[PDB]
């Protein structure tokens, strides 16, 4: 059956992702960044993978656990969606830089501006700019290939989303599972059914 | 056996309780300020030293159900210590306890008395010889014992905690401090004062022999009624209004508080998350989002979060899933609790824990154990905290705790 | 939904268990003794658990991995079925002794003799003695409480099955997943639906 | 373009192949002893240095399908090295290779010729100028080069391997040894001899420029036909019968062999397990269990194991799920392969690997790469092994390999 593995980076929003996933018809399995091996993940063979938000930086392994190898090794043949810490890990994984944000959005709603040159499955039917909750002090920067910037912060002007040139890897700095993100459900629906 | 009486021909809650509280080692009074519950056991209580979920779970089947109005139709009443969360999450064990408190203490009433105020009927299923006649509330005198974290000590951990926030290891963390006093007298006096100054829908007085939990909880952890779970995240405070006018100007200050709303949003998301652990996917909803609730003294931004509990679940699962409240710990909760164990000087014990009941019908209700006085043998502790954020002022935060404690200081007679 | 976690002790029979489980209507998740943490297992919250056969002895941790803590910690509230190595681990876990068998059954069919004094769910509708394949050089011995011997080898006279006095933990030395075990499917059906 | 001819007015497989094999760097001949396939590419081949599953997977979509009889209706032919299993399982990397062999080498035929013997028709979809005319098979002369593990060396690892078995770390493990020779001449000669002495349904001659795989496989790894997977575990050998009588006395020796049946049962269970990784639960069955199969020289105990492949799967998934065959590795397979890497002196390379095809229609067939001569540049290697068990005799086992190698020694002209 359909299975979504959600790597829990000791988060307090991760189950908001699981509920949406379950409701979207996929069976969600939530396990923490340090409770399963990359080989073990392989053995479960999820259809897709979501790396949950979390405290810390991807620059420190104890913060992301198995999260970076998952992106690196499984990212090519299994779709990955990284949120907050996961979005940063996805960026870090591909040579992007991690830094503090100019402005601190902790539970604040930002206006995401899609800046994708070419259409994305993940953003199918999504308004050119929408509102989404942010819960982060750090951001991703110096995003070069194979990564591509997809969205941007209106007020702050920080990278809000990224994705790989060819792998089905996506990162969103904002929170689709938040009540503050209207189109959040849709974005997740897209990841599940169009990615 | 049972007898319904007219509230008019009876005594009143506190009145009938004076006698009961003084007569038994285990008794409690719960008051809504709608219903009033007086219950006590003749067979002692339950001192839980293991995972409360497991332990309590084995007592739910034989629980006799009472034919009374209100969410509690018999069952077990007690409290859950904040440190019980250690069974449900990985938390550093560095600091010592202030006093010795079991992870939870519950009891199943041998006798129950329910006041249906809205109906003028008091239901008495109790083996009562007399109704009252024990004289009035005694005096209750205290004497300062110690304090855990004075202004600059507390102020510095707030500063420390701020680095973690800047670094991105927490959004908010609640740091608390306390005053302890030795005492003599009638602890009922404390409740009398609390009912008077800070009435609330979550009043309680739990007497477990040598230990007491006397408080007026400001917030509800969770409620389960006919398999639907509900919780109400609260954030932002403003005093009521001088007139139907100055009131709206305050309520609108909340409405326009970019800061107070952000903290509220996070709490709602955190609440939807915890419900998300035990609820049916697609049922966790926020029917009422960010509405100002007006109280007899203050007003806050409030949200109603609900969900449908999985069949495979219990009220005990809701407890562990929601405990401890985001407002008394922080976010991300696991980190926040570990940072707390790192910065505070003592394990919290009942403080920031929860107190409530599990109805014999599976329904349950638990309020956050704050704005409460914890008496344990020779010591009485008044505890309070403040939620730190990225731009929190160490001094302002110190005072929020001072302000919070002033109230408890008053309730205990220090002023 | 229904979920059976099968801990794979680097076995070549483990998928015979998964197939029966899947066919029995439960969703099977196969992961190796060293690819998931006991906490991670807890987080998946399987309805039941099967510890697969495998090379080695439970006396050596690298042989059983997380298998012994699973029995110890999860065994009380989650049913466990141990097969071969798993049956031995279950026995070792409760103070039984592990030793070489007097006779070596490697792919040989033995006559299991149920010697249960009181009826067992796992053996519901199972003939007092049946035929089952054996693939083991070692056996369990000096089985005392809380463990109870349930079956015995006719020819060899070794403990063929055991179980805990109160926990839903069961061990079978023989192989229910083998073509050689006629009633194997039934025994597994029992574990899934009656234990 | 295509032309069907009468087998009677054509040449014969080997005959038409002499010319092709000598003309192209990449060509192959597959023969059943039912169908005969001659195929060669004009565009070179595929040298796989990565996971064969991944690599090959990206070539399946554009594969042109041919309108010919037989399981292969176009697609890719090649071999999988035994060491390709390293991508699909954790195996110690201690020993060096005997010769340099890519993990797999495949090619997609530019021209194909199919002999439907049962129908007397040969299908020629090929750009053929002449049909043959290249003279006869050349001579093929060799000269001993070396041997990997003489009698006592092999005998001792068998003894070592036996401890693991006694301890309970394996039920059976296959230990092999080899002889290498330098050579000169027509390698076709080897096949000619093999077809003659050891004909089988799995004859093959693969020429990948400087490398060759010429053998008569005794066993099939797996077959996939219209999404149904099938494999036939084989165990126990007995020579045919002098009469319809001495035959049955042999066949019944197998039938009564407690030992030979035990080894067979394990192989069947191992086979049902591997199919279990990619088949629909409840579809893996053993229609024919433990039946004696009679061959032109010997007879073995055989079983038919089948299953229905999941939709999410490929023939490539069947490969990785079944590779390497239990009969050439051992059980439990992971341990056995690691013990093998520990005891043997060199990495096996194509030996004990597999060779076959992936049809453009998704159907596939792969035979075990044993009873085969591997030529790699200046060296030719004949490899064989014996399955060790708990009561195996180190010397008897040595001889089983000697006996196995005698045949290949013959096929190559050493005798």
């Amino acid at each position: 059956m359909d299975l979504t593995l959600i790597i829990d980076n000791y988060d307090s929003f991760v189950y908001n992702i699981a509920q949406i996933v379950g409701e979207l018809g996929s069976y969600p399995i939530v396990i923490r960044n340090d409770e399963i091996s990359i080989k073990g993940i392989e053995r479960i063979d999820p259809d897709r993978l979501i790396i949950s938000p979390g405290p810390g930086t991807p620059e420190k392994r104890e913060d992301i656990g198995v999260s970076l190898d998952v992106i690196k090794y499984l990212g090519k043949r299994t779709p990955i969606l990284g949120v907050c810490l996961g979005h940063q890990a996805i960026g870090y994984a591909f040579g992007a830089k991690i830094r503090r944000a100019r402005k601190v959005f902790h539970g604040k709603i930002s206006n995401i501006i899609l800046v994708n040159n070419s259409p994305l499955s993940l953003y199918y039917g999504i308004a050119k700019e929408f509102k989404a909750t942010r819960y982060h002090s750090l951001v991703v920067d110096e995003v070069h290939r194979p990564l591509i910037v997809d969205a941007i912060s209106a007020e702050d002007n920080e990278i809000m989303a990224i994705h790989h040139e060819e792998y089905p890897i996506y990162g969103v700095q904002f929170h689709p599972e938040s009540v503050g993100t209207s189109l959040g459900y849709k974005i997740l629906y897209n990841f599940l059914n169009r990615v | 056996a049972m007898e319904v009486h007219p509230i008019s021909e009876f005594a009143s809650p506190f009145e009938v309780f004076k006698c009961i509280e003084r007569d038994f080692k285990v008794a409690g009074l719960l008051e809504s300020i709608r219903y009033s519950v007086i219950a006590w056991s003749t067979n002692g209580y339950l001192k839980i030293h293991d995972d409360p979920v497991n332990i309590l779970n084995g007592y739910l089947k034989d629980l006799k159900l009472a034919d009374i109005p209100g969410l509690f139709k018999g069952g077990m009443i007690g409290y859950i210590s904040y440190d019980a969360v250690r069974f449900w999450e990985k938390i550093r064990d560095l600091k010592p306890a202030a006093e010795d408190w079991p992870y939870a203490e519950f009891f199943t009433p041998d006798n129950i008395i329910i006041y249906d105020h809205n109906e003028g009927k008091v239901y008495v299923n109790a083996d009562l010889s007399s109704v009252g006649g024990c004289g009035d509330i005694g005096e209750f005198k205290v004497s300062f014992y110690d304090e855990s974290l004075n202004k600059n000590s507390y102020e510095r951990i707030v500063s420390e905690s701020l680095e973690y926030i800047r670094s991105g290891y927490i959004f908010q963390v609640v740091l608390s401090r306390f005053y302890r006093y030795i005492f003599s007298g009638d602890p009922l006096r404390i409740y009398y004062n609390l009912r008077r100054i800070n009435p609330s829908p979550y009043m309680f007085y739990l007497k477990f022999d040598e230990k007491y939990l006397i408080g007026s909880s400001p917030e509800l952890l969770f409620r389960v009624q006919d398999n639907i779970v509900e919780t109400y995240p609260i954030a932002g405070t403003r005093p009521r209004g001088a007139d139907q006018e100055e009131d709206l100007k305050l309520e609108l200050e909340l409405m326009n508080s970019e800061k107070d709303k952000a903290e509220h949003l996070m709490l709602v998301d955190l609440a939807r998350n915890d419900l998300g652990k035990v609820c049916v996917p697609g049922t966790v909803k926020v029917p009422e989002l960010m509405y100002v609730e007006k109280y007899s003294h203050v007003q806050h931004i409030v949200s109603k979060v609900i969900g449908t509990l999985k069949k495979k679940y219990n009220a005990l699962n809701v407890l562990s899933a929601t405990f401890p409240a985001g407002t008394v710990s922080g976010a991300p909760k696991p980190m926040a609790m570990n940072i707390i164990e790192t910065l505070e000087e003592y394990k919290r014990g009942p403080y920031a824990g929860a107190v409530g009941f599990i109805s014999a019908d599976g329904n349950a209700e638990f309020a956050i154990a704050i704005r409460t006085a914890f008496l344990n043998k020779e010591l009485l502790r008044i505890h309070a905290g403040a939620g730190i954020v990225y731009d929190s002022n160490p001094e302002s935060e110190y005072f929020e705790t001072e302000h919070k404690l002033k109230a408890l200081k008053t309730a205990i007679g220090v002023r």
